[PDB]
């Protein structure tokens, strides 16, 4: 299940829950992911890049979605 | 290595390996020269996410385009492209 949550607005912190609470790094650490994933072009004019962008662990594994400046983030086991 | 297997793998249409340093390490079909870096900062990128060594940490970009996933190795960046 949820492990921890977290959201993002503009690149700053909006919102956070559980591993994810008060961790400034992993935050900055996944927005500098989410933006270099976000910039993905497999072709010329190939938007957009994800519809889910995932990061998997040994045990745990993150789960991004972006709308807008915003993205969302959990932190699951498996 | 798996590798081999991966490049023989018609159910892939596109595949890049590549190191920390982006330089392109072999690729085919829809994956070329061009994603090297990218995919190499994203590898990177992910393996600060974890602290266990053992860990192999993959990025996955899910997509109506098919799906891309990228393995950090140890040496090595493998990038694998999907049409699921």
């Amino acid at each position: 299940d949820q492990l921890g949550y977290l959201v993002l607005s503009e690149g700053a912190v909006l919102a956070s829950s559980g591993d994810l609470e008060n961790d400034e790094q992993a935050a900055s650490a996944i927005s500098e992911l989410v933006s270099t994933a976000c910039g993905f072009r497999l072709h010329r004019g190939m938007n957009v890049p994800f519809k889910r962008l995932s990061v998997v662990f040994g045990e745990h594994t993150l789960l991004v979605t972006v709308s807008g400046q915003r993205v969302f983030v959990v932190k699951r086991q498996n | 290595q798996h590798l081999e297997d991966t490049m023989k793998n018609p159910s892939i249409v596109g595949v890049l390996c590549t190191d920390s340093q982006g330089l392109n390490l072999g690729c085919r079909g829809t994956l070329s020269d061009e994603h090297a870096g990218v995919i190499s900062v994203l590898a990177q990128q992910a393996a600060k996410l974890t602290s266990d060594p053992t860990d192999i940490p993959v990025v996955c970009l899910e997509s109506d385009n098919g799906n891309i996933m990228i393995q950090k190795h140890d040496g090595i960046t493998v990038a694998v492209h999907k049409m699921a």
